[PDB]
């Protein structure tokens, strides 16, 4: 649900 | 018999782990300082220690034999869902049965159950985690199967969210299967008696924990003025 930060920090 | 591929997995989970968790806590300096006096005093600290924890386990995550291979939602979904849990787990490596207590290396880092409870957090929570704490520690796993039960705690299929489960089952599955396996035949009796049962039911207690957690959490968090002792990952992950 948009998690920006989770995101970038699992790319 | 332990394959070459299950051998190599403990391998790369126990790398993973060397490189997430610090047992000398240096970083702990970086946090907002510890206030034991309480109008929760303790939550900048341990909101930034929490905050600092959720980045390692997601560090810890990526390097999970197969996780790549989950989408990005997926692998959001899994690691929104098991952050609080894998933390509560790899705490049990600081935590202390002498005095109940997580020593992190000094006085300053070394939290007890009211330290941890000057946070927002009631013992409706706090002693079902200190009581798990204790229990896991009873079960003295070797860090073999420790980084294989933190593993196999964020690939759960059953995570609230999950797409493609059938792909995070097979690769828990993998996990689970080298566990199993590995207890067999690198830990010895007694203390491989039902060990694996045992591990999962803490799987189990987790998700109990996880629970309450998040009532706690939309509770400390429905004042603004709460949720701003906190961090921008946190509120992300948590509830923002
Ligand atoms: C200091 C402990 C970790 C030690 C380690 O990583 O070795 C961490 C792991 C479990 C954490 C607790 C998880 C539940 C909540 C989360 C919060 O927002 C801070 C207050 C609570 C009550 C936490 C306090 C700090 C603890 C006890």
């Amino acid at each position: 649900k948009n998690h920006p930060m989770l995101m970038n920090l699992l790319k | 018999k332990l394959s070459e591929e299950q051998q190599h997995i403990i391998a790369i989970l126990l790398d993973a782990h060397h490189k997430t968790y610090d047992p000398t806590y240096a970083d702990f300096r970086d946090f907002r300082p510890p206030v034991r006096m309480s109008p929760l005093s303790m939550l900048p600290h341990l909101a930034d220690l929490v905050s600092y924890s959720i980045q390692k386990v997601i560090g810890f995550a990526k390097m999970i034999p197969g996780f790549r291979d989950l989408t990005s939602d997926d692998q959001i979904v899994l690691l929104k869902s098991s952050a609080i849990e894998v933390i509560m787990l790899r705490s049990n490596q600081s935590f202390t049965m002498d005095d109940m207590s997580w020593d992190c290396g000094s006085q300053d880092y070394k939290y007890d159950v009211t330290d941890v409870s000057k946070a927002g957090h009631t013992l409706e929570l706090i002693e079902p985690l200190i009581k798990f704490q204790v229990g896991l520690k009873k079960l003295n796993l070797h860090e073999e199967e420790h980084v294989l039960l933190m593993a196999i705690c964020i690939v759960s299929p059953d995570r609230p969210g999950v797409q493609d489960a059938k792909l995070v089952e097979a690769i828990q599955d993998r996990l689970s299967n080298t566990l199993q396996t590995y207890i067999r035949c690198r830990h010895p009796p007694p203390g491989s008696h039902q060990l694996y049962a045992k591990m999962i039911q803490k799987l189990a207690d987790l998700r109990s924990l996880n629970e309450e957690h998040s009532k706690q959490y939309r509770s400390l968090s429905f004042q603004p003025e709460n949720s701003m002792k906190l961090t921008p990952l946190v509120l992300e992950v948590f509830g923002n």
